[PDB]
């Protein structure tokens, strides 16, 4: 994940919804499981830490991630993927024959 | 006294059976474009006369390769094979198979097998069509589509088994419905129908699609099967008559409660009757979802991936088709990233 | 930064003891509103209803965990994401969220927090006044105060039938000067009663239910009252009566029962003879608004009572026009009333009770924007009634600081304006001939 990042309005949304403060749990099978026992799991090595917890939920419906920019060589800002987005028009498609079919109204 | 009826099937988008089977990485091999699932069988006789066979036994031994020992194609390549006459079939390659390059990185590792009979021909089975064809008539069905529906007498809800009867009652006379509505299978089709898709999930908060690790053997977009159905009483005539506009009252209410939360180009559009048939299509094309609703989330609710909210629509791709209607040219996506509600058919049910 | 980032609900009481609730909107640069919502009514035929719990183990069924729950897990999901400065496409999209035109499924209560703490943190965000942002530019009239100061009918057991009386001091220099004369007039009103044996404790309003001898005691101590505190009365202070015939209106003989609250002795009025008494009241003593004189129902008797008395006297519609867009429209095409009272939880939204008071100026009618009984400390409309030019307001007695927040909130607005500020007085009834 470069070409994009993490919007302003979803960490801002984050961070005053308090959603970090109520973080689930969980042990290797993807159930939930206290903080003391995910603690004692990831201490004993049954746990991985990285993957085993959950930032709550954020509300609102928000856009989570903007366009991420970069210089070109002129030194102008740009949009990580707008110019690299694709080089062939993929050819395609297929026009299948199929008079012979009753449609719905 | 019997009625029989025709049903034509047209996949509008992928349409994956399994059998609980998975292909791995060291069983196909992708080369020339093209995906090829030879017979192990085959492979290890000629495997045998080439004094390979302890090579080969201990690269499929191996429980743990590192990153490339797990593809069939680096064993082909070390050690010089240049046959490719194992048998078994092959898969066109369609490019959206896997979202990263499938002969790079960990890529494709496991695929899901469809379905066949002992002659390896796939087919679809009646009992997948007739738990779609129940899944629509008790969803249209006032009195089997309510409350009473809900076994709550239980440490969690489930279904309500008995509300439809079934079976015999002593003293009774025979009530079994479904005993008349019998949905044969389909005659085997061709392997030249089957594609690579993989699973993509579109979330409503997200608002973008994320790729998911379950690649699935499935029917192509515009693949026509042929069903039959008999039925042996007067209300299951009376309810096969009318699988149409069923169909459509179902899809109705489904497009009202799930399908309206997305982008409308993310949602295809109906030719004939809609369906929605194996696996992939979603929890609320198998459910009687108006009565589901709160309780198959909070089934989810203490696992890591957490249904939120209706859940996320599961859109697969595969190649973009138009067709040749009467009204024109129809597209079968109305989205540019080529984006299939997967799972989803029409049919047109005639009388036979 | 503009973005509505947090929206959220909590329950907290109002002025009388009873739940209602409280939203809280933070934006994305961190500007913050807080909107405080009155206490209501959750029954009504055509009045946009609120959301109460029900249970009577709890508040005695007055709770607002329901509404409360619908701002945060409803209202929230779908206004989180808008600009705070979009009032309207906010609002319009919480009423096509709920769906009911009496606002039923989410609670008229959950609507109007949520739109005053919208428009209070996108004020916040501009970094401009309350009433500048809701007004415009050109937010300069302060006002004129109706202060209830007697309150009897069904608020009082003495045996006066009318519910409130008020004092309108229309002949002040400034809205400072106009608090002053309201202020000094209820204490001496309180010094008047205290040498009488009258019980002096206030209501609900903040203003005396003392046991006077009728309508006619009360109100010759109102004029004793600004007398003594050295004051002329029709020319400096008015006098208003809010009479809410509509309690002691019986509707099958089709008549106006004043032996509900003034005894057998009482005299029983139809229409006619409740015009002529509403006449010679007005003849006899300074009264320049009366308030719901008629049955909400009685349109015959509303209209003639505006022919009779419209040019001279001002005739408020409380629950003859209920704060209903369509029934001001029905008074304005009948010529019934010259006068709406705009109750801001009545309606729901900010953005209907503009339109409301628009509607109402444009016909000449004069808009007075009112507190409620259970009031806060939420003092958001005043600047409603600043930001409109309304030129009116209803914001109760003198006394509780749910009235005196609003007349701070007032004086506050009148400092802030500075020379530009302007207390209109008598020309604020611009729906009286001269």
């Amino acid at each position: 994940m470069k070409n994009f990042k993490i919007s302003s309005t979803y960490r801002a949304a984050r961070k005053q919804q308090k959603t970090a403060n109520r973080k689930s749990f969980y042990n290797d099978e993807g159930y939930m499981i206290s903080p003391s026992e995910w603690a004692d799991g990831v201490i004993k090595g049954l746990i991985n830490p990285k993957n085993s917890w959950s930032n709550d939920h954020v509300k609102g419906y928000l856009p989570r991630v903007s366009p991420r920019s970069h210089w070109t060589k002129n030194g102008y800002r740009e949009y990580l993927g707008i110019g690299k987005s694709r080089d062939i028009p993929e050819k395609e498609p297929e026009v299948i024959e199929m008079m012979d079919l009753e449609l719905v109204v | 006294d019997y009625r029989t009826f025709k049903l034509s099937l047209l996949t509008l988008a992928p349409i994956h059976i399994g059998n609980g089977e998975k292909y791995t990485s060291r069983e196909f091999i992708y080369e020339n474009k093209k995906f090829y699932f030879p017979d192990m069988g085959k492979f290890y006789n000629k495997m045998v006369e080439k004094r390979l066979a302890e090579k080969f036994e201990a690269f499929l031994i191996q429980t743990r390769p590192n990153a490339r020992n797990n593809r069939l194609i680096s064993f082909l390549n070390d050690n010089r094979i240049a046959e490719r006459s194992f048998g078994g079939y092959s898969i066109s390659e369609t490019g959206l198979e896997s979202d990263r390059n499938p002969n790079s990185a960990g890529a494709i590792n496991e695929v899901n097998k469809f379905i066949r009979d002992a002659f390896g021909n796939p087919y679809i089975p009646g009992s997948s069509l007739k738990g779609a064809i129940r899944t629509i008539l008790m969803n249209t069905t006032p009195k089997w589509n309510n409350e009473n529906a809900v076994n709550d007498f239980g440490r969690f809800p489930k279904e309500n088994k008995n509300l439809i009867p079934w079976g015999p009652k002593k003293g009774k006379e025979y009530d079994d419905l479904f005993n008349a509505i019998r949905v044969s299978d389909s005659k085997p089709f061709d392997n030249k129908r089957l594609i690579l898709v993989q699973k993509w999930d579109y979330s409503a908060k997200t608002n973008k699609a994320k790729p998911l690790p379950l690649y699935r053997e499935s029917i192509s977009p515009l693949t026509k099967i042929e069903f039959e159905i008999t039925t042996t009483t007067d209300e299951a005539g009376r309810l096969i008559e009318e699988l149409g506009k069923r169909a459509q009252a179902f899809y109705k209410d489904y497009k009202a409660f799930f399908l309206s939360e997305f982008p409308d180009d993310k949602i295809q559009a109906n030719l004939q009757y809609p369906i929605y048939l194996g696996a992939g299509s979603g929890a609320w094309t198998k459910t009687l979802f108006k009565q589901a609703d709160g309780i198959l989330q909070r089934r989810y609710s203490r696992m890591k991936t957490k249904m939120v909210k209706k859940g996320v629509l599961k859109l697969t791709k595969a190649p973009l088709k138009i067709v040749k209607i009467p009204s024109g040219n129809h597209s079968l996506i109305k989205n540019h990233e080529s984006f299939y509600e997967m799972g989803k058919a029409n049919f047109m049910i005639k009388e036979i | 930064m503009s973005i509505i980032t947090d929206v959220y609900a909590r329950e907290v009481l109002d002025s009388r003891g009873n739940p209602t609730l409280e939203v809280e909107v933070y934006t994305e640069s961190g500007a913050f509103g807080r909107g405080m919502v009155p206490s209501g009514a959750s029954t009504g035929e055509h009045e946009a209803v609120e959301l109460r719990d029900g249970d009577k183990a709890r508040y005695g069924g007055l709770g607002t965990q329901k509404a409360v729950d619908n701002v945060n897990n409803v209202i929230a999901e779908h206004i989180i994401g808008f600009d705070v400065r979009d009032q309207q496409g906010i609002d319009r999209a919480m009423i096509a969220l709920d769906g009911t035109p009496n606002k039923g499924k989410l609670g008229a209560n959950a609507i109007l927090g949520v739109s005053i703490a919208v428009a209070r943190a996108a004020a916040d965000y501009l970094e401009v006044p309350l009433y500048s942002y809701l007004g415009g530019f050109n937010t300069k009239v302060l006002p004129t105060p109706m202060m209830n100061i007697i309150n009897g009918g069904s608020h009082s057991d003495a045996p006066i039938a009318f519910q409130e009386f008020m004092i309108v001091p229309a002949g002040a220099p400034t809205f400072k000067e106009a608090l002053r004369w309201g202020a000094e007039i209820f204490h001496a009103l309180k010094k008047i009663l205290k040498e009488r044996g009258l019980e002096t404790a206030v209501g609900d309003e903040g203003g005396f239910a003392p046991r006077f001898n009728g309508t006619e005691d009360g109100v010759e101590t109102i004029i004793k009252a600004i007398e003594a505190a050295g004051y002329v009365p029709g020319k400096d202070v008015f006098i208003g009566l809010d009479c809410a015939s509509s309690e002691f209106y019986d509707a099958e003989h089709k008549v106006y029962g004043y032996t509900k609250f003034e005894g057998e002795g009482a005299a029983v009025r139809t229409a006619a003879e409740q015009i002529d008494y509403l006449e010679e009241l007005v003849n006899k003593y300074p009264i320049i608004t009366i308030e719901d004189g008629m049955d909400e129902n009685d349109w015959d008797g509303w209209k003639a009572l505006t022919e009779r008395l419209g040019g001279k006297v001002q005739l408020v519609g409380d629950d003859f026009f209920v704060t209903n867009t369509a029934y001001l429209e029905k008074g304005i095409a009948e010529h019934a009333a010259n006068s709406i009272l705009i109750k801001v939880n009545q309606i729901g939204t900010l953005t209907e009770t503009f339109d409301a008071i628009e509607m109402a100026k444009e016909a000449g009618y004069t808009a007075v924007v009112s507190h409620r009984s259970g009031e806060t400390e939420d003092s958001t409309i005043a600047d409603i009634a600043v930001a409109t030019n309304a030129g009116q307001i209803k914001t109760g007695s003198l006394s509780r600081t749910d009235r005196i927040a609003k007349y701070n909130q007032l004086l506050r607005i009148e400092d802030q304006l500075g020379e530009v500020a302007e207390y209109r007085g008598l020309k604020s009834f611009y729906n009286l001939k001269k």
